[PDB]
């Protein structure tokens, strides 16, 4: 908004913006270590080695 | 929040979609614009989250 | 309340695989065929920027 | 308006929770929170204000 002034608001003034994950509930380490990973979840009889 | 991004936003997509995967779960989330509200600056300039 | 500005852009944006494309269509040779005319395109694209 | 009653008092509306994904260092519990829920007889939709 701008309020009778002249005076401006901004999102920035506001809140603080950062770029984030968009959850954080989840979280692993390898032997401690900050990492993410692909956990793969085969198929309902799929070919497992192929 | 930086390699569970990477991990999603170049690798993840690509899986899931091949060989017969059911689902992946990714260890992690990948960004998002993550705006956090502050109430006692939203009330100076009488604003709601809405 | 608005400016008007001539600016350049795409028509037609492609992608393969969910990541931003652009179909090359090519040729062999009239000497030359598909073995070496991919062999050649595919280092000629590996000379290319990261 | 009593459409417009129903809904508005009628729902189950969807707020967060206590010590929530991106938490304070050294919070120690984490309660989910209960705002309004779903009307179950009569009785209740009778005391629906206009």
């Amino acid at each position: 908004k701008v309020n009778q002034d002249g005076s401006r608001v901004l999102l920035r003034d506001v809140a603080k913006i950062e770029l984030g994950g968009e959850n954080y509930d989840i979280i692993a380490e390898f032997n401690g270590q900050p990492a993410s990973g692909l956990g793969i979840k085969l198929a309902t009889g799929a070919n497992a080695l192929d | 929040e930086d390699i569970s991004d990477y991990v999603a936003a170049n690798m993840k997509d690509a899986i899931s979609r091949t060989s017969g995967v059911g689902d992946v779960q990714l260890f992690g989330s990948q960004y998002a614009m993550r705006i956090w509200m502050n109430p006692n600056e939203l009330n100076k300039f009488q604003l709601t989250p809405v | 309340f608005s400016s008007s500005r001539w600016e350049y852009g795409s028509p037609r944006l492609e992608r393969y695989n969910g990541l931003p494309s652009m179909e090359i269509l090519g040729q062999a040779a009239p000497g030359k065929s598909t073995g070496e005319a991919m062999e050649l395109m595919e280092q000629l694209a590996s000379k290319l920027p990261t | 308006d009593v459409i417009t009653a129903i809904k508005a008092q009628n729902a189950q509306v969807a707020a967060g929770q206590l010590g929530g994904t991106p938490p304070v260092k050294g919070q120690q519990l984490n309660a989910s929170i209960i705002a309004q829920t779903r009307l179950t007889s009569t009785e209740e939709f009778g005391k629906i204000l206009l």
